[PDB]
This record gives structure tokens, C-alpha cells and sequence, in this order.
């Protein structure tokens, strides 16, 4: 009761061309959405 | 009383030179905040900083004495500094 | 020992004149903390503190250090120290891999 | 958008782990000032978190919001982010007051507790009512009342006294707490968080008597427990609890008899002013501590109150029976300086 | 829930890496345990 | 023999066996020749060493000596021909298989 | 100077001994001047850049500027030199 | 008894002095206490000698990934 | 002073490890004893 909301994270293993829409989706927002990225498992995570 | 009859300090009076940035003096401080003597024309006066600092915060509380003098100072007056009125032994 | 400290100086078949004493300062109360303490001063008082500080500091970290040298301990920390070693010599032996690979390839490029 | 973007690589400096990035991504989308920050590592209860990250060299902070934040993980049972905040700068001098003492009593955050049946019961007692009203602030005097019923004997509580009183109707550094760690201790041992109880054992002076009040008020309370038909497994924590504080009591004894021996007589015997000027030696026969009376230290203790005035100590019963049966024997016995360890009752 | 975390990725089946994948395994079953996350799937048994 | 000798103190400080380790040395360059004139009789000896004096002291942790005077003091070479005599000698001789 | 900070705090809780562990600085680059100013009084400080909060004295020499280095070490190195020459009690 | 006899039991109690003190720092070693505590130490002294070793690799193959690029 | 003062190439004054024997025999530095004797110091020749 400080004042803020939940904290919403988004955690983004692979994905196909329509996670970058999603990325998108999710930057572009009020409030912002932080985006945590893995590498290693190849296709729009390791282009990202 | 001893500490400012004994040590000096001194007090950047100059012609406030621009060099790259207006405010930025030779000193470096704001150019309307001002009150060697080669560009820095400083003036000798007895010191008003000097005493005890209590650190507020950052774990345990700790009291240290404190003295600013100038850099010109002879070291033997600054020695007797410590050894009388600071309380150290040699 | 309170039981005999809180009793009267006199015996049960002479008690009676200290009874009787006792009803007469009782009295004299009415017309005009049960323990035995020390009261110590201002002084002893910080000693006294300074003391329970030093035990506190001292049984505290004399704990710890019963446990941190027991065997227990050592074999679970040498334990996670070992497992995490292997698991960094077997990445150490994949990069040597690679480097011979690219030892190989510098030699070719030569 | 760049800066919201966290990347994980495996291998390298990535953080070496999910976590960290995931945490520290959470952090700075927020975006926030750092109480923020610090309430939010306070609800998911990441010690290391806010150690490594919101209390990095250099960070800015308002002016009475660590003392807010304190608060806050006072009331929701976080023992190391207290350990955290008091080794970041704030203190229990500072801090502790009587109006904040009074809401950490009426928190209803953290474990449950056994406290409301307590003020009820003191308030059944003192005005023969019944049962509390739901929205009860329970007072100060309320807790001394409490303190009293369970410590017991002739105990007066420093809450319950006219100066406390006087004090609570002239305003409900004089409203600050000159041993707030004793304060600390008793609320921590009343709401049954035996943790924090731990910690603030450690920290403050009067170890020993804490120790002894906080074994007795677990004690009372596990029998309190028993005796409403309450949860048994309440009781049997309350037991255990008194049990770690006997246990604490009786070591903290160990080592004052292994430093300094007559240091630890004086530990043993001086009155305590905090606690209704009662003696550490008292506190152990009133909570029945039978092995803390038993230690040597006690038991010579003892033995120095039962001589009275009188070194002696050497073929003890026959001298003093030659003193009894020949009043001129008296005067050839070696008596004790005047201020050697002056047992008194009143002064 | 203290934390929400949105889990994305591919629809198709894929590999990892195995000490990536164990990883990622650690750091999301720890990151919901020590906060109380709530997780965010796709819901069916497909890729991530 | 120094780095030999600091090898039997090793030895001595942890294994319980008597290593034989005769060393042969020239009696006229041993510190306090005196100190070892004696018909049977147990002579104390020093593990001093004076750097000044260019005699040096025998090792402190050696078995036997066969220490060979051929007449002369502070100089080597009394020793190297009786020494591999000795060695031939012992050679010869058949081992107990 | 951190790390010799951070030495001193272990220490504190190392064990109550006391270091005598001088600070030599530049007046000129410490945050907060005019928190530090008073004659014989305890001025509050908070934990350019900050003093370390594990130091026991401090020995502050101004040049007269401000935001920079080189008004400390002649005056360190003479006074190191006039403490050298020193004879001690043996 | 004699002078020699004073010799000869003089040698055997410095037998006896010596077989005692190595064989209790045999038995304090050879315990299992002891042994714990020494491979816990070189444990401690192989893991932090092994990281720096992971490191130093580390440098060392991005140094030939540089090289083999500009061959 | 194991490694640095009882070094080799170290140069010794005549009755001044006699003297380091006194001190550290009044001082109750058993182990300076230990290094005294095992440095060539005898008990014989120096209790008077």
C-alpha cells in the first residue's frame, strides 16, 4: 500500500515471428512491461 | 581556540577565469558562489572548519575528529596537532 | 536461605518479645521488597553492562565457531565445494576442447 | 525501447543464473525511488536482493522512509531485512516510540498469536465487558497489565506505573525509549515470534534479565495456553521457546563464570530498575529454572548469602554453634569488610 | 500474487541445451517459490 | 651433504628408522679438531659454525665418519682415494643371496 | 581507501581495538562543505565524493580549489618525512 | 647400578621420548578430524586457484578466437 | 624470524645469541626457544 501495483515480468524462451509482436506489445504500454530474454535456444530469442 | 590561531586556511579570490565552461572557474566552483596565488590570487585567513564529524548512517556510529588547514603548513605544527590537543601518542 | 534471612533473629520459645517488637514498630508506623539485591552505582553499572556485552560477544562467536569447526560442516562444505569444482573443470575441459580445436585451425591457417 | 530489454546469456557475466535478471529487471522496469524498491524485495522477502542492488554504495534515500521501511518489516516478520536496515544506518533509539510501539502491538500482520485472549482475560479481570469489541486498540497499559499477570508474584510493570500513565494521558526525546531493546524483546515474545525475539536477545544491555522474562512470559503463556483449551501445539512451541531461553540463560551464565567470577555475582545480584527491581536470581527461582540456580556460579552465590557477614568458611556449624552457646566467642571470629558484597533489602 | 510472470515462446516442439534448459528450470521454480509468483503458460504440453 | 643432512632431519622429525649414512671427510678441515681427541669416549660436539673461519663444522645428523688425515689441515682431497677403495671393497663382496 | 573502509568496519566488528588510521584529503573534492563547518562543534555527516565512514581523524588541506586532486601529497609526503625524523622511545 | 648402566638406560628413556611424541602426531594425523580438516583447507585453496584457472581460459580463447580471425 | 633473520648468509655477533636466549627466556617465548636451540644454541654452554 506504498503506492504501486504487481510487478509483471515476461520471460521469453524461442518464440516465432509473433513473440516480437508481443515484445512490442509489451514495451510500448502503461505502465511498461520489462521483457527478460534467454539465449541459447535459437529462432526470435537469439535474433532478439 | 588554539586550532584557529595556529593553522591557516585560504580563500579562492581570483578574476574568475572562463576557460571552457563560464561557470566553471580556475577553482572550479560556481562563478557567483565565490565568498597558489599564480591565476588563483587566494587569501590567507584563520580557519572556521574544524572540530568533530558524528557519521550519520553506514553501519556503526564512529567519531572523528577533523581539521582543514592549508597545504602550505609546516608539518610541525600538525604534528603537535596530534600529539596535544588530538590525544596521540607518538 | 530467604526463608531464614525474612525470619526473626530469635528462636520460637523467645520469639515472642520480637513479635511483640515488631507490633510496636508496626504501630508506630501507623501513628507517624521481598529479596536480597545489591544497589550497586552509576560506574559498577556500565562495568557491570560492559561485562554482559563482552559474555555475549564472546558466547556468540565461540558458537559460531564450534560451528563452523565441526566436522558436520566441513563435510557439507567440502561436499558443495567439490560439486561445484568438478562442474567448472568439466566446463574448463570443454574450452580446452575448443582451444585445441582452434590450435588446430591457426596451425592450418599457417 | 532498449533499456526495459534483460538478456540472459548462458556462460559469461549474464548474472550466471535466471534470477538475478529476472529480479533486477523487475527493479529497474519499475523504474521507482528506492523505498520502493525496498517494500517490494520486503514482499517477495529477497534478503540478498535488496543487499546486493538497493543498498549498493552511493544510493539516495528520503529522510524517514528507512524508518518506514523498519516498521514495515517489523510488522511482517522479516528478521534479516531488520538486520539489513539496522546495519544501513537506522536505529532503535531513533526509531522506537510509543505510538509506534503501540501499532506494532495492533499489527494483525505475521504469524498468529495468542496476545488478544491475554487482553481479553486482563480486561475480564480488571472490570468484571467480557469480550472486546472488534476494532480494540490495545493500549500500552493493556500490555503491562498483561506483562503482570504473567510474570506474577509481586511484578509491577513499568507500562502500569504513574509515570508511564501520566505520560500516556499527557500525549494520548520523552516519548523515546531509553532501553527500546527490552521493549522490543517483550513484544516479541508476546505475539509468539521467537525469531525476532533471538535477534533482539543479542542486540542491547540486560541480557540475562531478558532472558530470564522472556523464559518465565513463555512459560505463563504455554500454561495460559493449557489451561483455555487452546491449540496444543501452541503450548508446546511456547514450552520450547521458554526451553531456547532457559537454555540462553543458562550459557550466557557459563561464560560470566568463566571470565570473571565475581563479575558474574554482580550480574547475578544487582537490581534491576527496568525489570520491577528484581534481582536476576529471583527471575530464575520465579520461572523455576532449576539449572540455572543449580550452576556453580548460584550455588556459591548462595552459599556467600548464607554466611551473612562473616568470612568464616572453614569448618563450618562448630564456630558459629561456640558463638551461640558462648557470646564471648563472637568477638574472635573474622568478619567481613564493610562493603565487600553488601546483600540489602531495602536501602 | 506478489509477482506475475508471462511466459512466452513457441508453439512447436524444440530442444535446448541441457545445462541451459537446467538453468532455466532452477531460476523459474526458485523465482516462484521465494516471491509466490504466479506463472503465465500457454496451458497445452507443447515446446517451451 | 647439507641438503643430505636437512633430508635425515626431515626423516628423523617424521619416520621412525636409522638411516646409515657414513660420510667420509678429511680430518684436517673439520671445525674444533680438538674438541674430537679421545680414546673411546664421548666428546661433545658444536653445530655452530663460525662464518670467519674457513674450517667448516661436520654435519649434525650423520651416522659414522671416517674422517682421513692425510697429515695436511684446511685442504681437500685426503679423503677421494680411500673413499672409492672402500667402495670397490665393499662392491667386491658378495651380498647374502 | 574503500577497501581500508571496509577493513575498518570487519574490524569494528573484528573487535572493539581502536585504529588511529589518518585521512589525508583534498578539501576541495569532499561532498557536503558546508556540513563540515563549525569551530569545536559535532557537525552531523551523511554517508565529488564522499569521506570514508570507518576513518578515526582527518587531516583536510585546501588549496583553494574545489573538485581537485594535488593539494595533499607534498604536505603528506613532508609531514611523513618530519614524523620519520622523529626518534623513537627506544 | 654403574656409570655405563646410567648411559645405556639414559639412551633408552630418549628412545622411549621420541617413539611417544611421533607416535601421538602419527595418531593425531592419521585420525579422521585432522584429515577432514586438511582436505577442506586444500579444497578451499584447489576451488579458488580453479576459478582463476576457468578465467584465465576464458581470456586465453577469445586471444585465439582474435588471432585465427586475423589469420 | 624463522624466515628472514635465521636465513642463510646471516651474520652472527659473538654472545649475542646467548643474550636473544636470555630475553626470550624471561619474555615466555617458547617457540623462540624452539628456534634458538634448533639454530645452534646449547643449554649446556650458556646456563651459568
Amino acid at each position: 500500500r506504498i503506492g504501486q501495483g504487481v510487478p509483471v515480468v515476461a520471460l521469453i524462451v524461442e518464440g516465432g515471428p509473433n513473440v516480437i509482436s508481443i515484445v512490442l506489445e509489451y514495451l510500448r504500454d502503461t505502465p511498461p512491461v520489462p521483457v527478460v530474454v534467454c539465449d541459447g535456444s535459437g529462432r526470435a530469442s537469439d535474433i532478439l | 581556540s588554539w586550532i584557529e590561531r595556529a593553522f591557516y586556511k585560504r580563500e579562492c579570490v581570483h578574476i574568475i577565469p572562463s576557460t571552457k565552461d563560464p561557470h566553471r572557474c580556475c577553482c572550479g566552483r560556481l562563478i557567483g558562489q565565490h565568498v597558489w596565488s599564480i591565476s588563483k590570487h587566494t587569501q590567507l585567513s584563520p580557519t572556521d572548519a574544524f572540530g568533530t564529524i558524528e557519521f550519520q548512517g553506514g553501519g556503526h556510529s564512529n567519531k572523528a575528529m577533523y581539521v582543514r588547514v592549508s597545504f602550505d603548513t609546516k608539518p610541525d605544527l600538525l604534528l603537535h596537532l596530534m600529539t596535544k590537543e588530538w590525544q596521540l601518542e607518538l | 536461605i530467604m526463608t531464614f534471612h525474612e525470619r526473626p533473629v530469635l528462636p520460637p520459645p523467645l520469639i515472642i518479645f520480637s513479635h511483640m517488637t515488631m507490633i510496636f514498630q508496626h504501630l508506630c508506623c501507623r501513628w507517624r521488597d521481598y529479596g536480597l539485591k545489591l544497589f550497586i552505582t552509576d560506574d559498577e553499572l556500565k562495568k557491570v553492562h560492559d561485562f554482559e556485552e563482552q559474555c555475549i560477544e564472546e558466547y556468540f562467536r565461540e558458537k559460531d565457531d564450534r560451528f563452523n569447526s565441526s566436522n558436520d560442516e566441513r563435510i557439507r562444505v567440502t561436499s558443495e565445494r567439490v560439486e561445484n569444482m568438478s562442474m567448472r573443470l568439466e566446463e574448463v575441459n570443454e574450452r580446452e576442447h575448443s582451444m585445441k580445436a582452434s590450435l588446430q585451425t591457426v596451425d592450418i591457417r599457417l | 525501447k532498449k533499456e526495459l530489454i534483460t538478456v540472459f546469456r548462458m556462460g559469461s557475466e549474464g548474472h550466471q543464473d535466471i534470477d538475478l535478471a529476472i529480479l533486477t529487471a523487475l527493479l529497474k522496469g519499475a523504474n521507482a525511488s528506492a523505498p520502493d524498491q525496498l517494500s517490494l524485495a520486503l514482499a517477495w522477502n529477497r534478503v540478498d536482493i535488496a543487499r546486493s542492488q538497493i543498498f549498493i554504495y552511493g544510493q539516495q534515500w528520503p529522510v524517514g522512509s528507512l524508518e518506514q521501511a523498519m516498521l514495515d518489516a517489523l510488522v511482517l516478520d522479516r528478521v534479516d531485512f531488520v538486520k539489513l536496515l539496522i546495519e544501513n544506518g537506522v536505529s532503535m533509539h531513533r526509531f522506537l516510540t510509543i505510538s509506534r510501539l503501540e501499532e506494532l502491538y495492533n499489527t494483525r500482520h505475521g504469524p498468529s498469536n495468542t496476545l488478544y485472549h491475554l487482553v481479553r482475560d486482563v480486561k475480564k479481570r480488571e472490570y468484571p465487558k467480557g469480550n472486546l469489541p472488534p476494532d480494540y486498540r490495545i493500549s500500552l497499559i493493556d500490555i503491562g497489565l498483561v506483562i503482570e499477570y504473567l510474570m506474577g508474584g509481586a511484578y509491577r510493570c513499568n507500562y502500569t506505573r504513574k509515570r508511564f500513565r501520566t505520560l500516556y494521558h499527557n500525549l494520548f526525546e520523552i516519548n523515546h525509549f531509553p532501553f527500546p531493546f527490552h521493549e522490543l524483546m517483550v513484544w516479541a515474545v508476546l505475539m509468539k515470534r521467537q525469531k525476532m525475539a533471538l535477534f533482539f536477545w543479542q542486540h542491547g544491555e540486560e541480557a540475562m534479565a531478558k532472558a530470564l522474562v522472556a523464559c518465565k512470559l513463555c512459560k505463563a503463556m504455554a500454561h495460559e495456553a493449557s489451561e483455555n483449551d487452546m491449540v496444543d501445539d501452541i503450548s508446546q512451541e511456547l514450552n520450547h521457546n521458554s526451553r531456547d531461553f532457559g537454555q540462553l540463560a543458562v550459557e550466557l551464565l557459563d561464560q560470566s563464570y568463566k571470565q570473571d567470577e565475581q563479575l558474574a555475582m554482580k550480574l547475578l545480584t544487582y537490581e534491576l530498575k527496568n525489570w520491577s527491581n528484581a534481582t536476576c536470581l529471583q527471575l530464575a527461582v520465579a520461572a523455576k529454572h532449576r539449572d540455572f540456580i543449580a550452576h556453580t556460579c548460584s550455588q556459591m552465590l548462595l552459599t556467600d548469602m548464607w554466611m551473612g557477614r562473616l568470612r568464616m568458611r572453614k569448618n563450618s556449624g562448630l564456630k558459629v554453634i561456640l558463638g551461640i552457646l558462648l557470646p564471648p566467642s563472637i568477638l574472635s571470629l573474622e568478619f567481613k569488610n564493610k562493603d565487600d558484597m553488601p546483600y540489602m533489602t531495602q536501602a | 500474487p506478489k509477482l506475475l510472470i508471462s511466459v512466452h515462446g513457441g508453439l512447436q516442439n524444440f530442444e535446448l541445451q541441457p545445462k541451459l534448459k537446467q538453468v532455466f528450470g532452477k531460476g523459474l521454480i526458485k523465482a516462484a517459490m521465494t516471491t509466490g509468483a504466479w506463472i503465465f503458460t500457454g496451458g497445452v504440453n507443447t515446446g517451451v | 651433504i647439507r641438503h643430505v643432512g636437512d633430508a635425515l632431519k626431515d626423516h628423523a622429525s617424521k619416520s621412525r628408522g636409522k638411516i646409515c649414512t657414513i660420510g667420509i671427510a678429511p680430518w684436517g678441515i673439520v671445525e674444533n679438531q680438538e674438541d674430537l681427541i679421545g680414546r673411546d669416549v664421548v666428546r661433545p660436539y658444536q653445530t655452530m659454525s663460525n662464518p670467519m673461519s674457513k674450517l667448516t663444522v661436520l654435519n649434525s645428523m650423520h651416522s659414522h665418519f671416517i674422517l682421513a688425515d692425510n697429515g695436511t689441515t684446511g685442504k681437500y682431497g685426503a679423503e677421494v682415494k680411500l673413499r672409492r677403495q672402500l667402495e670397490k671393497h665393499i662392491s667386491l663382496q658378495k651380498i647374502n643371496t
